[PDB]
Formats: structure tokens, C-alpha cells, sequence
RNA sequence: AAGCUCGUAUCAGUUUUAUGAGGUAAAGCGAAUGAUUAGAGGUUCCGGGGUCGAAAUGACCUUGACCUAUUCUCAAACUUUAAAUAUGUAAGAAGUCCUUGUUACUUAAUUGAACGUGGACAUUUGAAUGAAGAGCUUUUAGUGGGCCAUUUUUGGUAAGC
RNA sequence: GAGAACAGAAAUCUCCAGUAGAACAAAAGGGUAAAAGCCCCCUUGAUUUUGAUUUUCAGUGUGAAUACAAACCAUGAAAGU
RNA sequence: GGUUGCGGCCAUAUCUACCAGAAAGCACCGUUUCCCGUCCGAUCAACUGUAGUUAAGCUGGUAAGAGCCUGACCGAGUAGUGUAGUGGGUGACCAUACGCGAAACUCAGGUGCUGCAAUCU
RNA sequence: GCGGAUUUAGCUCAGUUGGGAGAGCGCCAGACUGAAGAUCUGGAGGUCCUGUGUUCGAUCCACAGAAUUCGCACCA
RNA sequence: CGCGGGGUGGAGCAGCCCGGUAGCUCGUCGGGCUCAUAACCCGAAGGUCGUCGGUUCAAAUCCGGCCCCCGCAACCA
RNA sequence: AUGUUU
């Protein structure tokens, strides 16, 4: 008895933060471009802190936002790398969740030493219908408490769908 | 040798000996800072009003 | 609540609330100041805004002026009035916006006695041209477009309503670089594409493309079109007839108002919770206190 | 060294009336000012253009000119032992219509009405205001109001 | 060398606290303001005795520390370390300045006189008003004479006139003893620390039920 | 000093009424900023150590910090509030109301703006008090070291500083 | 604050709270939240003419600033600026 | 009386936690050929009003609710302060006389009002 | 008291552009030598003069204080 | 302001006075020789010519700017 | 060409 309080993937963001801006960054860009099917966006470093050779605005990371069935499919493909089991600590209090994989080549196209091997970061932002209320230009509102996504609801939805399970507290 | 630097002592008494004078209000004050577009048209309006009032003596 | 909800007393005490219509996210006061503020050397001249709002299923087209007591509507036109002029589907599309602009323009000019003079663009070809002043005669009724918070894009329905009100004979200052058909690569607009949009050519082209593609989608969308037997090629003459009917009689017949305001109020007053009195609040507090004969 | 800038010593004068910061409400711009209207000057610190000098904060003058976004105000500034005419060009956010003469206009209208009704009904005018007069005699009753006797209280510390 | 207190007895200057514009202020001599059984509950110490200023003046931090030590030592040695709670209720926030005029005659040669005479931070002082409490001490009614004598001893360390006033309030609360007793018998007083919290007839009933089970 | 134009008359180191402006005195700190005393609840993700824990923080012990509700005391260069005194303006005939002429300005528009024509209103012509009158001009002297008293107040221990 | 491989206190990605506790060249004060802040697009009104005005003030100058007029422009859909 | 569009004053309107909402409106909601804009039709653009829902937004109600607002012989004629004395006091300061007169506090009440146009069981 | 200055592994110092603390002379270890000195190779070496503060960080961008010095301290 | 001159590996440097093409010595790294160092021998590393712009089948060199240094001379707001 | 000491 819940008309449209139906948890659904709002988006899935794939992220690869290379510590450098060299050819490795372009390689990671093409990696997370090929599976996403979209042009990704490089993320400039904001400081020059230490241990990374990063500097202000060096374009050290690359990420891509996927929605719809493509996001659902990339999620279901990245979940088998985790064997459809995730840590409870992976679930944010706002009802989102994520996981990290390594050796992206274990899906789709093989090693292809021209592109090399990369690890990737999967973050799934979960919402219900009516999330447009918070994002639209006009009459911007705040989703009500009963309608907010929670970790206690996202964990339950994540074991309902994908027939998965979670780990210790 | 140092000296006094400033004081307003006796200044109000000096000013009130001949008194603070209100600035003699006039009818028809000057149009100095008035908008020049308004003034340009006001000249024509006044010339026309003068001509009309002259002709109105028949 | 949490350590981040239920903000503290000092925060609540020092919070300055925005204007109510800024809290509601409805009025850009930065734009409203520049739309509404009049040259002080005119001393009474109302600045009229052609306010164009797009809700779901309805278009709001008003001509509004401002006063200290509040905005005053001069003439209003809605997209739910296009059925009277022979438009019953797509009541929020580009062509409906153009029709509503034409309707507000004709209605306002009639209200001001400027319908005969300033006929506007009666033979519309989709060309960029403003309502020109006639020689030895009153100037056209000037209104300034008010999008509100809707974005300025090339091809927006708000600029379709702008174009409709301009063609209707209202002087609405505007450029053409936001109309559909404007060639962003160059300095010119495609008048044939603008005319197509004015007459719903994009909607009818979609109708025929969807007919020659998956027919389930053409049965779901345009279901009312098939159930009213409206061919895609009939949209142009539908909009032509609508423009002619609008120019014929933009006189704003209002609805017949069944169940008059007294019974409207009486019916709505049943599903309305009333505020409790201070004695009722005291009784409720006393009841919650005395319910602890011991402690629950 | 010393410092006398244009906005020197205006730190509190040009502040925004705590919890009334931000955008100027539209009535300020919807006000209408004609040549001869009496206005009070109160600078809005959020509108830095057309701003009066700090001397004119709280001064009342007469509009002599009307421009696109501003009015010319005539102030009588005291300099030395006389008054000099000053012409300020103030944006309408820094001026409000003065109520220093609304009571006078209402008295003018009431006086015209009273004069008319008087020369219609009989012979009496009494059109000049009067200062608060000494109270008239009165009888004060004790029914339910028998006087209570108070005495000065002894000293105590209550600390 | 420290200048005698008579040079800074009176509130001749505006308050001059340590701030963004001083940055060079020496440490106050009195650093402890709560001593004795500062953890005792409000019920434990009903009697309050105040050492109250009768003059508008400035008390130095050195005088405050000396008087605190004197009073605490007397009350501790006569009645016990835990028989009282003494609180110093003035804080030396006003900075005193000194224009250091050179000794070692010939100073006039290497001296500009009163030129640039603005002084450097020299010490701290509390600015007390007439009727302002300087010391408060709560204790049991049986310890009245010991507490009053400790405050009378501390009085000798202060310039100006101070009065010993027995407070009609319960301990360090703002309620007169009959009213505190009435509220405690009514159950609208709960121990929080050495102080208490009072049940109000405002706020959420849920909170006023959780706290104060007087119902 | 010389006067000059007038004198039904003008104004005022004052009050009253009406209407503003101010951020000092006071006040406030369980209100923002900054200071500042103490105890009490939590946070073991408290900084964690010790101690066990085979080990984890897992238990404690504990100091630390944060968070919550309180508590003592403060600010020339803090502040929600906020005086007293002082201060701007108005209290009419150069006013108010009614009609309608000019314009190249302004309006969609005789719309408005400004200036007018014509018409109506003198006992209190629209508070109080006073007014060896009011207004105006020219031209020149000396002076341009100041000091003192109450009150406000800065530097200074202070000073007949 | 809560989350994501390397990745920890600091890298990048995500959500939530967030009256400004940030930023606006510099001193300080004021001002600013669909902005005056950040990012992006287009530009040269940092132009021409000669007046008026405010502060300092002798109601001189200089500096700075305000509101117009008469042009030519920029920008925006536009009001406007 | 509800609702929308535009509003005026800009918390009595805000904040937190719950509950309710008939009609209509608003809204979420469906689609990606076209105009347009995105890493992403999420936003923005367009199309449909059709497939669905009042879950959320929104509106209203509830709370010895936080905040805010109003008022008060509540505190308090207190603090402060204009004027006065060959008043007091070594002084610090203080009292008195003729006037003006707070803030905190306490308590009580309240929790948007309203303009134009349209629309609705 | 005024005007300058410089404070960094034990000693002398380089510093540091909003990084990251380094080079010699010492010291230790290991080589070579019958062995010592000499010489070679390495390695550790500081909580950057102090506290607090701007800061993503920042001895280094920056605030005041100290330590060691220099110079001046006159007309009577 | 004028007239001249100069800036090249870490350093001094020749190279330029009409492109055929960046070198000399020391210092630094390795080996040889020696019983071991020095000299010496054989190697190896170190610049693209202070910075811009221009002419030229292809410019350290020509041509003009900018910066820095030096020498002489010049001086009405 | 230089190569100290026991
Ligand atoms: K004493
Ligand atoms: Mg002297
Ligand atoms: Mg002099
Ligand atoms: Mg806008
Ligand atoms: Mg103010
Ligand atoms: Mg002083
Ligand atoms: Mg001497
Ligand atoms: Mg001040
Ligand atoms: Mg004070
Ligand atoms: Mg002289
Ligand atoms: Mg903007
Ligand atoms: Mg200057
Ligand atoms: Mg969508
Ligand atoms: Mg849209
Ligand atoms: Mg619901
Ligand atoms: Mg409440
Ligand atoms: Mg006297
Ligand atoms: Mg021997």
C-alpha cells in the first residue's frame, strides 16, 4: 500500500580519480566512457596538497553520471564483482549506497593493453518519484519526511531487488 | 612652542550675534538643476501660453 | 530531531525570512523591480507586463500593472479558452501559446479601443516585425514580456506567446534570436520554420512520423486526436481557423458559474479544519497531564 | 593622520535595520514624487548609487526635480551663521514621503468642512488648535473606592 | 615593580579589555573562581553570605587573589575544606596601563616626557559598582559565623568599603529560601550539577514529563 | 560707520502639536561576534591511551575534547533592544477646492507634468509666547598666543599637566 | 554530518543540513543569496560634448562622487542596466 | 470557502515533529521527432494531458512545541538622564528638588492579513 | 630607551615559489691500512627561536613577543 | 635623455666582423695507470645561445624591441 | 709531482 513511494535508482555515478593528469587520465576517461556510452567529464584538482603531484585545476579525476536502464545494467554488472553482497557501512544515511571495484576489465571488453587496467567507483543515488520537487527551478520544495529515502529502506530495497544481502553493522 | 589646536568655543555666540538667518524663501524659485528636457519643453509651453493669453484679449 | 534538524533558538531568532513569494519560489524580485519600476518623470504611467506562465495543462497570459496595494490585471487570457475558438488538444504547446498571445492581444486592444487601428499581422508568415505606430494616431499599446522564472531558450513557448501577442497588435519589444527557426550560426531566423511552429507544424510532423513509426505510441499520445478524428494535416487549418475566430470575437465570455460562490464556499467549508480555542488547548493539555494518574 | 571620507563615521547610520537586509520592497519604487513634495532622507546602505551624504540622514526637504530614478531635493544647510540652499540628487530608495504635513492637510480639510458647516448652521468657527488646557473641576467618588493608606516601606537588602 | 593600587583605584578610564587591539595583556593573578565543595548540591548549602562592594572602584586581580586565598584558608582551616563553596563573582577584565618613566637620572636626556605617553598593559582589575557582589559563599546554616569571619578577613585585602550581607536566597539560586523550599516540595527542581534546573509551565509536555516526574 | 527699501508689517539661541532621524547612557550575553567561571548529561565513530581483551573499543577506568541543557562574570574599536539632552520638517492666501488653455515633454490615450486663465472661501488667515520693527547693501577697524568654572571627556600615577 | 577501490586527516565522486558562520584585489567598516558571490556567453559606458550637483569648503581650487541632457555604443527576449 | 496566475506588507507568514485534504486547480507524473541544453531529457527545451498518484510538493490542522508578533501599574517610575543648590561625603561617590524615562525580566494573548483576474461539489 | 639588523640537526649555514626541511664541518656504522691519522661510502641527526592566529596545508604567505648584536643616546 | 659595449653547458670561455654549423679548460660521473693519490690517458654527462618578434632554400651570428650590467655625455615643467 | 705517524 504505497502508490508511488517506489525506490528507484535516481542515478549511478562512475568515478576514477587518477593521481596524475598524464596519459593515465585519458586512459581512465576512455575506460569509463566505453561502458557508460557517454562522454565523461574530467574533474580538476582543487588544491596542491601533497603525495600526489596534484596542483590547482590539474584535471586529475574523471566521472560520468548514468540514468535509466543503462544505469540499472551497469549497477547489476558491478554488483557481481562484489558477488551481490555489500557492507552495511556502504549505505549512506540519506538512502544512497556505493562500492568500489578494481580491474574493470573483468566485464565487457578485455584488457586491451592500449587502454590498460583501471579501478572504478560506483555510487548509486536513490530516490522516489517527486524528487523533481527539490531540483526544479520554480517552486523549489523539500521532500517530506515520510517520503525521504533512508538507509533502513534502501537496504531493504537492495535485498528485495538483485536478491542480494548485506553484512555486519 | 605648542599652541591650541582647535575649539568651537565662542563660535555659536559669534554666529548668534547676527543670528542664524533663514534663507529668504521666494516664490518662483530658480530652475537651475531641473531636468533640461522638462525645461526645454517648459519654455515652449510658456511661449504658447503667453501667445494664447495675449490673443484671448479681443 | 537530529543534531542538524530542529535548528537552534539563536538561529531561529536571527533568521530573516525572504519575501513570501520568494520563499514559495514564484517571484524573481530582482527581475520584478526592473519590470515594474517606472521612469519617475512620468508620475502615473503604469508599466504593463505581458505575464506568460506555463502550468501543466494550462497557459496563463495576463496583462498586469502594479500598484502599492498590489498588481492589477487589465486583461487576462487562458489556454483553456481555446476550445471556444476551436482548439481542444495540445492546450500547452507552442501553437496554443501563440493562440493565447493572439487572444490576449486582441482582447486588450478591444478593451482599450485599439482593435480597428493596429490590426497587427493578420496574414501571418512567421516574419520578425514589431507592431508599428500609425501616422497621426495613437501609439500601439506597449507591454513588456514577463517570463517569470522560465528560462530564455531558442524556441520557448513563452516566446511563442510573445510572438502571438506581437502579431495580435500589441507593441511588445523583442528580438528574433529566441524564436524557433533562429539560425544560431548566423544573424537570421528561418521564417518558414517559425510559421510552421505557429501553426503546429512540428506537432503534425511528429504525428505523421509516429504514424509511420510504432503505432502504439501514436495511439497513446494523440489518443484524443484519433478519438476526435483530427488528421495531422488538419492542424494548420485548425490553427488558421482559431486565429480568425479569435480576431472575430476576443470578448471573453466567462464560464456560466454553476453552484454559485455561496454554495462553493459552503461546500468547501466542510472539509476544513478549524483552529482550536485557548480553552480547548488548555483542556487538551490538562487531559494529557491528568492521563498520568501515576506516570502512564 | 585624520580621516574624513565621504562615508566616515557612518558605520551604524548606513546599516540595514537588523533582519531587514536584502532587496528593497517594490512600494519604494512604486511611490510617486512630484516637484514640491516634502520628503525625509534616510539612506539605504544597500543602494550605493544616488546615496546622500551622512549630513542629510534625517533631514527633510522639498523635491525640486524629478529624473528617471531619482529626485532633486532642496535642503537648507546651516553653514556658519546662515543657511545655504543645497540641491541633492537622491535615488528614490533614500527618500520617503514625509508625514510632517499629512496632519496639516487633514486639519486643512477638516477646517474647510467645519467652516462650511458653520456658515451653514450658525455663527461659530473655533478653527485654531489649542494647547492642552488645565483640567476642569471634577467630583471623585469613594463608593467602592475608599482611599487606601500607603506608608513608606522599611529598608531591606533582599540579596 | 608593581605600582601601588591607589594609582588604579578608580574607574577613570573606559573599559579596556584584552581584545584584537591589545594582544599583549599579562595573565590575571586570580585564575580560580570556584573553590571549596564546588560540586555540592543546591540542597546541601542553603545559606549564602555575600561580600558586597559599597563603592564604585576597581579591584586589582592581585587583591582578588589575595582575598580569595585568605578567605578560603580561614574557612578551610576552621570549618573544613568541604564545608563551603566560595565563588569569586567579579572578574578582572579591565587592563591597566603604565607609562614607564625611566629611573637612572639623566632620564630626561633619553626621555621625551609626556610625548607618546600611551602606556603598555600593566595589570588587570575588576570594575565593581556600588552594591555589586564580590564574593559569594554558600554553606550550611551552622557554618554562618565561620563563613562571615572568612569574608571579613578577605575584606582587609580590598580597597574601599565592603559589606557582609546574609542572603535571603537559597544557596546560589535566585529564589528566596521559602520559595525554593516550596518548589522543591512541589517537585519542580532537579539537580543538574552543583546547580539545579527548574520545571517550567512552558515547552513540550513530553519534555516536561521526561524531566521532572513531579506528576 | 554710512545708510537704503519698507513698516495692515516681517521673524525667534523658546514652548506645544504632528511627523522624522540618531545608536550614546542604560541594558544584554540560558541572543550573533569576541572574552570568561563551574559543575552536570551524552558522544567508546568520543584523540585516544591504560587495562584486560588471544584480539576489537569489545567491556570498563580515565583524561581529553566536541555536542546538549545549565551556571559566574565582561566589551571604546560587540550587540537584539534602547533612552534623557540635543536635532530635521510642518502648523496656510506663494493656502485649499472647482473648471479648463499651452507644450516640441510624457501617455495606448487630454493620460499626466509644469505653468497659467476664470470661479469660491478674511471675525480664530487655521497652535503658544515674544517682537526699542522687518528686510537689504556697501565699506572698513581690531582680532586670528587665550585662559577659567560646572558638566561630558582623552592621554597621564598625577599635576595650578 | 553520512557514504565510494587504491584513497588515510588533506585528492575525486554523492546526498543531506547549512541567514552567509564564505567570497567580493588591498586596510577597516558598511553592503550583497534565483546576488554584488562562483561559472559561462557577448563585449568596451574605462567612449563624446559641455553644463548642474554632493563632500572637503571661503560654500575657492583639487580629488572623489551623484543625477540629468545631447550622441554613439554594449548587453539582454525584454523591462532595463 | 478551496485553488491558480500576478501581487502588497515581508515569520502572527519562519522552523521541527505528526495528521488531514471533497471538487477544481496546482502538482508529481508519461515521451524524445522537432527548437534547445546537458557527462547524464536529472535540470533546462519540446511533445502528450494520453499511462498513473495525492506518495511528495502545496494547503490546512495539531503541539503546556522552538522562533516570531502584540499588549500590560509585570518588572519599573527602577537603570539612565536634562535642570538646581555656599546639599552630604576626605574621597569614591551619594541623597534631595523640578522634569523626561528605558532594556532585560514576568505574565497574558496570537500564529498571516489582504489587492486584482480567473476558476471550483 | 630609539633606528637597524639576524635566530634553522651538536658548529657554520642553504632555506622556503601558499611544496617538501637540506649542504658541509661534526657523530655513528662500514670500507682501506699491520694499525692511527688521513681519506672514501653510506645512515641517523630538528618536533625550523616561542605562543596564537590566516590558512587544503603552510619553518617557510603571513602577528606580536622574545634571544644575540650593532649604531645613537646630544646643548647645557 | 643620447651614444657605445656586453649577456653562451656549473664556471671562465672561443664561436659572430656576411648560415654548411655550437667548441676549448676546469669542475662533475666511470674505468685505466700507481703500492696509493696527482698529473696524464680513455670515455660519459652537462647549452641549443639573457627574453620576444621579423628577414631568410634552411639564422648564436643579421634587424628591431624588452630586461640586466658598465662607460662617457645631457638636464627650465 | 705527493705520500704523515708507530
Ligand atoms: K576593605
Ligand atoms: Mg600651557
Ligand atoms: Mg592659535
Ligand atoms: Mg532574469
Ligand atoms: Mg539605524
Ligand atoms: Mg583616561
Ligand atoms: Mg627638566
Ligand atoms: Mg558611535
Ligand atoms: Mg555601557
Ligand atoms: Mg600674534
Ligand atoms: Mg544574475
Ligand atoms: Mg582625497
Ligand atoms: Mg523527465
Ligand atoms: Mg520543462
Ligand atoms: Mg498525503
Ligand atoms: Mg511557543
Ligand atoms: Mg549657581
Ligand atoms: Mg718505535
Amino acid at each position: 500500500q504505497n502508490p508511488m513511494r517506489d525506490l528507484k535508482i535516481e542515478k549511478l555515478v562512475l568515478n576514477i580519480s587518477v593521481g596524475e593528469s598524464g596519459d593515465r587520465l585519458t586512459r581512465a576517461s576512455k575506460v569509463l566512457e566505453q561502458l557508460s556510452g557517454q562522454t565523461p567529464v574530467q574533474s580538476k584538482a582543487r588544491y596542491t596538497v601533497r603525495t600526489f603531484g596534484i596542483r590547482r585545476n590539474e584535471k586529475i579525476a574523471v566521472h560520468v553520471t548514468v540514468r535509466g536502464p543503462k544505469a540499472e545494467e551497469i549497477l547489476e554488472r558491478g554488483l557481481k564483482v562484489k558477488e551481490y553482497q555489500l557492507r552495511d557501512r556502504n549505505f549512506s544515511a540519506t538512502g544512497n549506497f556505493g562500492f568500489g571495484i578494481d580491474e574493470h576489465i573483468d566485464l565487457g571488453i578485455k584488457y586491451d593493453p592500449s587502454i590498460g587496467i583501471f579501478g572504478m567507483d560506483f555510487y548509486v543515488v536513490m530516490n522516489r518519484p517527486g524528487a523533481r520537487v527539490t531540483r526544479r527551478k520554480r517552486c523549489k520544495g523539500t521532500v517530506g519526511n515520510s517520503h525521504k529515502t533512508t538507509k533502513e529502506d534502501t537496504v531493504s530495497w537492495f535485498k528485495q531487488k538483485y536478491d542480494a544481502d548485506v553484512l555486519d553493522k | 612652542a605648542k599652541s591650541k589646536n582647535h575649539t568651537a568655543h565662542n563660535q555659536t555666540r559669534k554666529a548668534h550675534r547676527n543670528g542664524i538667518k533663514k534663507p529668504k524663501t521666494y516664490k518662483y524659485p530658480s530652475l537651475k538643476g531641473v531636468d533640461p528636457k522638462f525645461r526645454r519643453n517648459h519654455k515652449h509651453a510658456l511661449h504658447g501660453t503667453a501667445k494664447a493669453l495675449a490673443a484671448a484679449k479681443k | 530531531a537530529f543534531q542538524k534538524d530542529a535548528k537552534s533558538s539563536a538561529y531561529s531568532s536571527r533568521f530573516q525570512t525572504p519575501f513570501r513569494r520568494r520563499r514559495e519560489g514564484k517571484t524573481d524580485y530582482y527581475q520584478r523591480k526592473r519590470l515594474v519600476t517606472q521612469h519617475k518623470a512620468k508620475y502615473n504611467t503604469p508599466k504593463y507586463r505581458l505575464v506568460v506562465r506555463f502550468t501543466n495543462k494550462d497557459i496563463i497570459c495576463q496583462i498586469i500593472s502594479s500598484t502599492i496595494t498590489g498588481d492589477v490585471v487589465l486583461a487576462a487570457a487562458y489556454s483553456h479558452e481555446l476550445p471556444r475558438y476551436g482548439i481542444t488538444h495540445g492546450l500547452t504547446n507552442w501553437a496554443a501559446a501563440y493562440a493565447t498571445g493572439l487572444l490576449i492581444a486582441r482582447r486588450t486592444l478591444q478593451k482599450l479601443g485599439l482593435d480597428e487601428t493596429y490590426k497587427g499581422v493578420e496574414e501571418v508568415e512567421g516574419e520578425y516585425e514589431l507592431t508599428e505606430a500609425v501616422e497621426d494616431g495613437p501609439r500601439p499599446f506597449k507591454v513588456f514580456l514577463d517570463i517569470g522564472l522560465q528560462r530564455t531558450t531558442t524556441g520557448a513557448r513563452v516566446f511563442g506567446a510573445l510572438k502571438g501577442a506581437s502579431d495580435g497588435g500589441l507593441y511588445v519589444p523583442h528580438s528574433e534570436n529566441r524564436f524557433p527557426g533562429w539560425d544560431f550560426e548566423t544573424e537570421e531566423i528561418d521564417p518558414e520554420l517559425l510559421r510552421s511552429y505557429i501553426f503546429g507544424g512540428h506537432v503534425s510532423q511528429y504525428m505523421e512520423e509516429l504514424a509511420d513509426d510504432d503505432e502504439e505510441r501514436f495511439s497513446e499520445l494523440f489518443k484524443g486526436y484519433l478519438a476526435d478524428d483530427i488528421d495531422a494535416d488538419s492542424l494548420e487549418d485548425i490553427y488558421t481557423s482559431a486565429h480568425e475566430a479569435i480576431r472575430a470575437d476576443p470578448a471573453f465570455k466567462p464560464t456560466e458559474k454553476k453552484f454559485t460562490k455561496e454554495q462553493y464556499a459552503a461546500e468547501s467549508k466542510k472539509y476544513r479544519q478549524t483552529k482550536l480555542s485557548k480553552e480547548e488547548r488548555a483542556a487538551r493539555v490538562a487531559a494529557k497531564i491528568a492521563a498520568l494518574a501515576g506516570q502512564q | 593622520g585624520k580621516s574624513h571620507g565621504y562615508r566616515s563615521r557612518t558605520r551604524y547610520m548606513f546599516q540595514r535595520d537588523f533582519r531587514k537586509h536584502g532587496a528593497v520592497h517594490l512600494s519604494t519604487y512604486l511611490k510617486v514624487y512630484k516637484v514640491g513634495d516634502i520628503v525625509d532622507i534616510k539612506a539605504n546602505g544597500s543602494i550605493q548609487k544616488g546615496m546622500p551624504h551622512k549630513f542629510y540622514q534625517g533631514k527633510t526637504g522639498v523635491v525640486y526635480n524629478v529624473t528617471k530614478s531619482s529626485v532633486g531635493v532642496i535642503i537648507n544647510k546651516m553653514v556658519g551663521n546662515r543657511y545655504l540652499e543645497k540641491r541633492l540628487n537622491l535615488r528614490v530608495e533614500h527618500i520617503k514621503h514625509s508625514k510632517c504635513r499629512q496632519e496639516f492637510l487633514e486639519r486643512v480639510k477638516a477646517n474647510a468642512a467645519k467652516r462650511a458647516e458653520a456658515k451653514a448652521q450658525g455663527v461659530a468657527v473655533q478653527l485654531k488648535r489649542q494647547p492642552a488646557q488645565p483640567r476642569e473641576s471634577r467630583i471623585v467618588s469613594t463608593e467602592g473606592n475608599v482611599p487606601q493608606t500607603l506608608a513608606p516601606v522599611p529598608y531591606e537588602t533582599f540579596i | 615593580a608593581r605600582r601601588p593600587a591607589r594609582c588604579y583605584r578608580y574607574q577613570k578610564n573606559k573599559p579596556y579589555p584584552k581584545s584584537r587591539y591589545n594582544r599583549a595583556v599579562p595573565d590575571s593573578k586570580i585564575r580560580i573562581y570556584d573553590l571549596g565543595k564546588k560540586k555540592a548540591t543546591v540542597d546541601e548549602f542553603p545559606l549564602c553570605v555575600h561580600l558586597v562592594s559599597n563603592e564604585l572602584e576597581q579591584l586589582s586581580s592581585e587583591a582578588l587573589e589575595a582575598a580569595r586565598i585568605c578567605a578560603n584558608k580561614y574557612m578551610t582551616t576552621v570549618s573544613g575544606r568541604d564545608a563551603f563553596h566560595l565563588r569569586v563573582r567579579v572578574h578582572p577584565f579591565h587592563v591597566l596601563r603604565i607609562n614607564k618613566m625611566l629611573s637612572c637620572a639623566g632620564a630626561d636626556r633619553l626621555q621625551q616626557g609626556m610625548r607618546g605617553a600611551w602606556g603598555k598593559p600593566h595589570g588587570l582589575a575588576a570594575r565593581v559598582d556600588i552594591g555589586q557582589i564580590i564574593f559569594s559563599v554558600r554553606t550550611k546554616d551552622s557554618n554562618k559565623d565561620v563563613v562571615v569571619e572568612g569574608l571579613r578577613r578577605a575584606r582587609y585585602k580590598f580597597p574601599g568599603q565592603q559589606k557582609i550581607i546574609l542572603s535571603k536566597k537559597w544557596g546560589f539560586t535566585n529564589l528566596d529560601r521559602p520559595e525554593y523550599l516550596k518548589k522543591r516540595e512541589a517537585g519542580e527542581v532537579k539537580d543538574d550539577g552543583a546547580f539545579v534546573k527548574f520545571l517550567s509551565k512552558k515547552g513540550s509536555l513530553e519534555n516536561n514529563i521526561r524531566e521532572f516526574p513531579e506528576y
